[PDB]
């Protein structure tokens, strides 16, 4: 989850100021947003993200089938291409990180979405009407 | 204080520090000191050498300080406060961000810095690019380090004497009075 | 040649003044170079400065009371005698032909080529001056080898200063140096009394006026080579 | 740090690793040779796409068709701005640029065996794929010394370059970036791929 | 074959070896130093035979030297008069172009597939083979007279008059080919060889063939 708050933070923040070029069915508003763009759009990532999920999570998709090997760590899936985890002393730093920012992500994720729902409006143009002129 | 530079046989062959103010500074407040007084003799000299340079009718720089926002240097004025009014902001904002990059780099870049074991006022980025004073003794660096720091500070003296008498009408004896 | 030696030649010039030198290239490391190649450098830019300012010094006094050639320069017919009509010896030379000034300034850029090529200098018997030479040196135009001879040398067209003796030579070298530092001054004087009036006062209202850059070879009428109307118009 | 000696300490830094953030020291000695060879191909391509923005502005072009099928040629290409040149470009050659782009990326990868994260790695290394990098045998005339000052030299422009095709690319679209007041071409400063 | 600082001294003691590009210490095609240095050798060589070949015709057929020979049936188009040489090779049939490409190309075919090894393979640079025998070549019932001497006016001279002679051929080669750049760029660009002659102003691009 951490993961995943930690992506969307960046996407929610971001996809008000920037758009891919000429992309269909754009708005700064991402909940309106999701509705505007096209349904495949959406379709194609989640069956993406479930293809990944699934041969990511072979054979172990419940509680009692995954840890049932020892070696299995909890969120160490095998992805680390630049290998940072082998240098040990900075592992401990890199895991703390990674919880901390991750749960800071979904508690700023909810932020953003429900600030949006309250104002209708993106997220700094909602800070901008936050902080201007009384 | 008394083991660093600038002092000369025009005072006594002693230190000049009537306000002690040198004696609430340790090594790194001297070093600050120094760093300040050798900084601000450099700009001191550039500015005072282009002023006089400048209003005193030397020539001028060819053609246009902008082509396109059409300013060219002779139009510029020829004076100092009204020439530095009349070059564009984005000449302005260039020159000081020039400056402040050099800064920034001078500070990040010269190992030992100044303030924690290192010689106060050197900049090995900006100084002698040819060769001018890479193989010179350390008896006539020393005088010459010394003759820097005498005419810089007398070029402070003629900077903030044209200043006060650009801003205060006649302040200076031997000045117009349209400076 | 050592500091040691610059101060003999000084001593032997002017034996009242003796080494000047206020500035510090004599001390200074040119191009990352030692300080022999250094010397060398300044040792033969010196008496380059001088030997041309000598020549250029008689140039200027023969052409501008007028002794130009009697024949003629272009097939087209422009004579020396128009060319020195052009004006006073700047403004006869921004006058002449852009072919003409072409083909001295590359003789010259030939003679320099030879004159700091090893081959040459070696075989009329001398190395580089920045390399452990004797500075001034200008190899023979015989030994070097062109593929037709050449009938005569640059120094010793005739050898008027052949035999002699070396020490008398280094005595005349003496000569050359204090007659080059004149000269130059002397040139400069004219230059500066032709386009600066009254710059040089006991020339003034001598030499003939001038307002072409005298640091610009070629003039508006070669504006056909490139680059040289807009250098032209960008002159200071 | 761990980047002490790997090559890359600047005249311009003192003579010292200028990680402020201390970011060689997280991860491992491959983790640092990743971010050295993906240094070094930032400064490659920003040093290629600066010389091929100077060329699409100046609007020298090749002589011919990009394609006689869709009839579009490189003067029409040149007419655009030098982002909008891209999108210009016909698909399928966008497509086989990249198909070329791709397979020198995967021969890089997997012909240079010992592999830069992997010991005796050398990042930056990429000759091994023959008559790639100096066809012609120019640095071969260079000593180790010079070629040592090349490789710094490569590092410095490289790293000046990415900088400055950064600038010119969010100058105009963000006006009061680069101070210098001049007609930055228009244009998006970033473009998807077909 | 000769190292590259014997060679340089040998033709201009003054110039000596001179290689701002380094291309003698270069590696074409991964082949390694020795064949790549054959290589520019013997492409020196063609280079400068091709120029003194093209000099001597280009002065030769400018000043309206045309065959006794109609050539073309219907009208020799390139002997037609107020004709730059360029404009002549122009004005050429897209035959004769062809077919003179086509000869060029067995000549250049026959000099790679006839060596020792080859030029670049420890080969002399330059050194035209010998046509074969006697019909080993598609029809050649008598023979095809060398490139290289055909009547036979090479065993004259001796080994060290020999090599005197490739040594000036290189030279003269160079100076050919900076002539007949000189002579396309005074034609092309007008003036561009102020010191050269003063030829007609042909404007045509000299590297499109047909
Ligand atoms: C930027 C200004 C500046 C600074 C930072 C310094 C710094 C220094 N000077 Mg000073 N000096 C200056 C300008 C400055 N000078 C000028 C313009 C002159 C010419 C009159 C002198 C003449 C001078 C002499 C003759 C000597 C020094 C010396 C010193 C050193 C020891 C005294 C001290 O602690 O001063 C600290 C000074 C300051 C923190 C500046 C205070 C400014 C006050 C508050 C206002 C000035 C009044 C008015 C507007 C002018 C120190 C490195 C002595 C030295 O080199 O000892 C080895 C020494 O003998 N200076
Ligand atoms: C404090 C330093 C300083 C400052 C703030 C200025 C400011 C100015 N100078 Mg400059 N100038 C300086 C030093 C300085 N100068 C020096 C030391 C000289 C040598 C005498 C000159 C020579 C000079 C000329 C000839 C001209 C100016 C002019 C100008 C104006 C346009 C900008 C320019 O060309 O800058 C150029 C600044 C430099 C080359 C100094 C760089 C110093 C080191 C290397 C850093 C502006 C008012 C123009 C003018 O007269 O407008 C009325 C002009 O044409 N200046
Ligand atoms: C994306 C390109 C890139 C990359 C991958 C690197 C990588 C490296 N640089 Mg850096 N560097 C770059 C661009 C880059 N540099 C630029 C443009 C400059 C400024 C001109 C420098 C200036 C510089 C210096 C002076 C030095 C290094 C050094 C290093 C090494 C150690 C620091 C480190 O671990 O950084 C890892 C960094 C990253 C993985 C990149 C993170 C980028 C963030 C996420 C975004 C930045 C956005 C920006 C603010 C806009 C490492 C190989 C040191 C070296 O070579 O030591 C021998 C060294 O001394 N670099
Ligand atoms: C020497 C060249 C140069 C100069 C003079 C400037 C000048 C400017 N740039 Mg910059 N810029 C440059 C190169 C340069 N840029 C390059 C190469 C790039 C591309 C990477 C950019 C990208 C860029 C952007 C994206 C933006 C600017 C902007 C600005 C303005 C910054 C004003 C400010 O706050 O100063 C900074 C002054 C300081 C003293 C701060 C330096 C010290 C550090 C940062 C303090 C510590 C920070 C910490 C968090 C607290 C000004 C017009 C802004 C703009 O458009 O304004 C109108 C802006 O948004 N520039
Ligand atoms: C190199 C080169 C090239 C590309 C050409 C090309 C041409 N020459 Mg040739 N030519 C060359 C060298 C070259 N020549 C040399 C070295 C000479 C002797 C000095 C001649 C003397 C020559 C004459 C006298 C004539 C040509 C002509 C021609 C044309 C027809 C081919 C021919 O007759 O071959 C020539 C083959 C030879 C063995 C000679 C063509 C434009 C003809 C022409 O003018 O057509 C426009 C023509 O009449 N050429
Ligand atoms: C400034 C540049 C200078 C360098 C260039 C240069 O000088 O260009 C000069 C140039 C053009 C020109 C210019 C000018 C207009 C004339 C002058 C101007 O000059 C200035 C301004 O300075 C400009 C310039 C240079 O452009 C052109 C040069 C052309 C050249 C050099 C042409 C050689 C053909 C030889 C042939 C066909 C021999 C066949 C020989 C054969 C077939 C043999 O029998 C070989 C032989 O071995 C055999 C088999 C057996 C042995 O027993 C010995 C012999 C020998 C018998
Ligand atoms: C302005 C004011 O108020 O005051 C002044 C200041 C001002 C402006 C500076 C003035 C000036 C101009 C000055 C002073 C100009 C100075 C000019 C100077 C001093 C010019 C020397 C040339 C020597 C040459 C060409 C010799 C060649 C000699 C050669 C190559 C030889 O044949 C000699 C030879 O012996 C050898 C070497 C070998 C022997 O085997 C024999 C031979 C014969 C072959 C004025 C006019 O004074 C006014
Ligand atoms: C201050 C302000 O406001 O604005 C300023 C700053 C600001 C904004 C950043 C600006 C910008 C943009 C900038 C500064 C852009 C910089 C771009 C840069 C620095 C681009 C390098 C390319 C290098 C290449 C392609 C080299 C290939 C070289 C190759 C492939 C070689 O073969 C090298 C070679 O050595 C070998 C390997 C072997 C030798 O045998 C032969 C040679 C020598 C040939 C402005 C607006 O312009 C100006
Ligand atoms: C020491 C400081 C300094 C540096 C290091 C520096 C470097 C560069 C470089 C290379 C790195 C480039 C490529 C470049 C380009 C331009 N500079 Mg700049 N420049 C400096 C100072 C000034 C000042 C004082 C002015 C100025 C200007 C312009 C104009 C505008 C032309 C026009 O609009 O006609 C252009 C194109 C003028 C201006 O913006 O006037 C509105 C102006 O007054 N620059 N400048
Ligand atoms: C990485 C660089 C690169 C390589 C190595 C490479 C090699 C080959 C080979 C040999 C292996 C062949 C046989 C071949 C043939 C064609 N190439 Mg191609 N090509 C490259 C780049 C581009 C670009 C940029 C374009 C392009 C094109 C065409 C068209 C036109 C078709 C048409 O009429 O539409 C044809 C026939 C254009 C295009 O695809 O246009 C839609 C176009 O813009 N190519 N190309
Ligand atoms: C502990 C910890 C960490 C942490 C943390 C942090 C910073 C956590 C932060 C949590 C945070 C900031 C949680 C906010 C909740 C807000 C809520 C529920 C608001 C509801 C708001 C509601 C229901 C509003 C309703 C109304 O508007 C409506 C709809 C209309 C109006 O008429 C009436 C009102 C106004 C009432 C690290 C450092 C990240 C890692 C470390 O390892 C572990």
């Amino acid at each position: 989850h951490g993961r995943i708050c930690m992506l969307a933070t960046v996407g929610y923040i971001m996809q008000e100021f920037f758009s891919l070029p000429g992309y269909p069915g754009y708005t700064p508003n991402p909940i309106e947003a999701v509705s505007s763009t096209p349904p495949e759009a959406l379709a194609q990532i989640v069956l993406v993200l479930s293809i990944i999920e699934f041969n990511s999570n072979k054979d172990k998709w419940t509680m009692d089938t995954m840890f049932t090997d020892p070696a299995r760590e909890p969120g160490n899936l095998g992805f680390d291409p630049l290998k940072f985890g082998e240098n040990k002393e900075t592992r401990e730093r890199l895991a703390m990180a990674e919880l901390k920012n991750g749960r800071l992500a979904m508690i700023a994720f909810s932020g953003m979405i429900h600030q949006t729902f309250v104002t209708g409006k993106p997220l700094f143009a909602s800070l901008n009407d936050i902080f201007s002129s009384p | 204080v008394s083991d660093m530079e600038g002092t000369g046989p025009e005072t006594g062959g002693k230190v000049f520090d009537p306000m002690g103010l040198s004696k609430i500074a340790s090594a790194e407040t001297l070093a600050w000191y120094r760093a300040a007084e050798l900084k601000h003799s450099r700009v001191a000299m550039a500015a005072v050498t282009g002023w006089a340079w400048v209003s005193s009718g030397g020539p001028l720089f060819p053609g246009y300080l902008s082509v396109e926002q059409g300013v060219t240097f002779e139009s510029l004025g020829r004076d100092g406060y009204a020439a530095w009014a009349a070059v564009p902001e984005a000449g302005k904002f260039q020159i000081l961000g020039v400056i402040g990059i050099l800064e920034i780099l001078s500070e990040s870049a010269v190992k030992p810095h100044y303030m924690a074991g290192g010689t106060p006022g050197k900049v090995p980025l900006l100084w002698d690019p040819l060769g001018f004073t890479a193989k010179l003794s350390p008896e006539t660096l020393a005088r010459k380090r010394l003759a820097e720091l005498k005419n810089g500070r007398l070029a402070m003296i003629g900077v903030m004497s044209l200043v006060s008498a650009h801003f205060i009408p006649n302040s200076v004896p031997l000045l117009p009075g349209s400076v | 040649e050592t500091i040691d030696d610059l101060k003999s030649l000084a001593v032997k010039a002017n034996p009242v003044v003796g080494y000047w030198n206020p500035t510090p290239l004599a001390d200074m490391g040119f191009w990352g170079q030692s300080q022999e190649a250094t010397i060398g450098f300044l040792r033969h830019a010196e008496l380059k400065h001088g030997r041309v300012a000598m020549a250029a010094f008689v140039g200027f006094c023969l052409q501008s009371n007028g002794v130009h050639f009697p024949w003629a320069c272009t097939l087209e017919g422009t004579t020396f005698g128009d060319i020195a009509a052009a004006g006073g010896p700047a403004a006869q030379w921004d006058a002449l032909p852009t072919n003409a000034k072409l083909q001295i300034l590359l003789l010259i850029g030939f003679f320099e080529l030879l004159s700091e090529n090893t081959y040459a200098l070696a075989q009329s018997g001398q190395k580089h001056y920045m390399r452990g030479g004797k500075p001034g040196v200008f190899p023979s135009l015989k030994k070097v080898g062109i593929p037709v001879p050449v009938p005569l040398d640059l120094w010793d067209p005739f050898g008027f200063t052949a035999k002699m003796s070396q020490e008398k030579k280094d005595a005349k070298l003496v000569t050359e140096l204090n007659n080059g530092r004149a000269a130059m001054l002397g040139i400069m004087g004219f230059v500066a009394a032709s386009k600066v009036p009254g710059s040089v006062p006991a020339l003034d209202g001598l030499i003939a006026p001038y307002s072409g850059e005298v640091m610009a070879p070629f003039s508006a009428g070669d504006s056909a080579l490139p680059f040289v109307e807009g250098m032209l118009k960008a002159s200071p | 740090s761990a980047a002490d000696g790997m090559e890359g300490a600047a005249h311009e830094t003192g003579f010292t690793t200028w990680d402020p953030l201390g970011l060689a020291d997280l991860g491992s000695p491959a983790t640092l040779a990743f971010f050295r060879h993906a240094e070094l191909k930032h400064c490659r391509v920003a040093m290629a796409a600066f010389t091929g923005w100077l060329v699409a502005v100046s609007g020298v072009h090749f002589p011919g068709l990009c394609s006689f099928s869709e009839g579009i040629s490189f003067e029409d290409i040149s007419q655009l701005t030098p982002m909008e040149q891209w999108g210009a470009v016909p698909a399928l050659g966008k497509a086989q640029i990249l198909l070329a782009i791709g397979i020198i990326e995967h021969q890089s990868e997997w012909k240079i065996k010992p592999h830069y994260m992997a010991a005796g790695g050398k990042p930056g290394d990429l000759k091994g794929l023959k008559s790639f990098w100096d066809p012609i045998g120019l640095t071969s005339k260079m000593d180790a010394k010079k070629l040592e000052r090349q490789r710094l030299s490569e590092i410095k422009n490289g790293r000046l370059a990415m900088i400055g095709i950064v600038s010119v690319l969010i100058a105009n679209n963000m006006p009061g970036a680069i101070p210098l007041p001049i007609a930055f071409p228009a244009g998006p400063s970033l473009v998807l791929p077909f | 074959d000769y190292s590259k600082e014997e060679l340089a001294t040998a033709l201009n003691p003054v110039v000596g070896y001179f290689d701002p590009l380094g291309l003698a210490t270069a590696d074409f095609w991964s082949q390694g130093n020795e064949a790549t240095w054959g290589w520019l050798r013997h492409a020196e060589i063609k280079h400068g035979r091709v120029a003194m070949f093209a000099f001597v015709g280009y002065i030769a057929q400018y000043n309206g030297l045309h065959f006794g020979f109609p050539l073309s049936l219907p009208e020799s188009p390139s002997y037609a008069a107020g004709l730059t040489p360029p404009e002549q090779w122009d004005a050429l049939p897209l035959l004769a172009k062809a077919q003179i490409f086509t000869f060029i190309g067995f000549l250049e075919f026959w000099s790679e597939l006839g060596m020792e090894t080859h030029y670049m393979k420890g080969g002399r640079p330059g050194d035209y083979p010998d046509f074969p025998k006697a019909g080993v070549i598609p029809v050649t019932p008598v023979k095809v007279f060398n490139l290289y001497d055909p009547f036979g006016f090479a065993g004259k001279r001796s080994e060290e008059q020999k090599a005197k002679g490739l040594l000036a051929e290189i030279n003269n080669g160079r100076a050919a080919m900076i002539g007949i750049m000189a002579f396309l760029a005074e034609q092309k660009i007008p003036g561009s060889v102020p010191w050269g002659p003063h030829l007609k102003p042909y404007a045509g691009e000299v590297m499109a063939p047909f």
